[PDB]
């Protein structure tokens, strides 16, 4: 139950922002993988203690107020997939996925 | 270990104990009577919490 942006496309090389807003963006953290067509997801991003999670890989991550923001690096050539949300509740039962982008 | 002997003790009504209680708060007080004293620290404190991130 929270919102993706299911489709943005951005120049390569350039920067991108993808968004994911709901409410329990308070009890646990963000995430959100990558799918290549027809392969498995992979950690685009984790967390180690407290901040530094997005830190140095490339990426990083923003988190605003209800939305937060994966502020990518500069190079976006050819690592595109579809990409989506995990997360957790405030209540840490279940979790709930809502979609994602498609970026090109 | 006297012997022969039958003492009736009491432990609630002793006064060991009362002796023990005034000596600890004369005691304590007199090892801060001689230090800084933090008058100065009320004041409106702005405060926040940490790293909820
Ligand atoms: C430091 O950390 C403490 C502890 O986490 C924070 O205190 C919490 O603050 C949040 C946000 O201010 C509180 O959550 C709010 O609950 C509102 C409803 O509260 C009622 O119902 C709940 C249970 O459902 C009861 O626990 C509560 O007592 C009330 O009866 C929501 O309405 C809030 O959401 C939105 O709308 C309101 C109203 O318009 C706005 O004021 C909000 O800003 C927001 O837009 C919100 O979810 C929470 O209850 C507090 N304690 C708890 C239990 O965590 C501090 O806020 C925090 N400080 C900082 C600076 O981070």
């Amino acid at each position: 139950e929270l919102t993706q942006p299911p489709s943005v496309s951005v120049s390569p090389g350039q920067t991108a922002r993808i968004t994911c807003s709901g409410a329990p963006l308070t009890s646990r953290f963000t995430y959100w993988y990558r799918q290549k067509p027809g392969q498995a997801p992979v950690l685009i991003i984790s967390r180690s203690s407290q901040r530094s999670s997005g830190w140095s890989g490339r990426f990083s991550a923003s988190w605003s107020g209800t939305t937060v923001t994966l502020t990518i690096r500069g190079v976006q050539a050819d690592d595109e997939a579809d990409y989506y949300c995990q997360s957790s509740d405030t209540s840490d039962s279940y979790k709930m996925f809502g979609g994602g982008t498609k970026l090109t | 270990h006297l012997e022969n002997v039958t003492e009736e003790f009491n432990m609630w009504k002793n006064n060991m104990v009362e002796q023990m209680h005034t000596d600890i708060i004369s005691l304590w007080d007199q090892s801060l009577k001689p230090c800084v004293k933090l008058t100065p620290l009320c004041v409106t404190l702005q405060c926040t919490n940490v790293t909820n991130n």
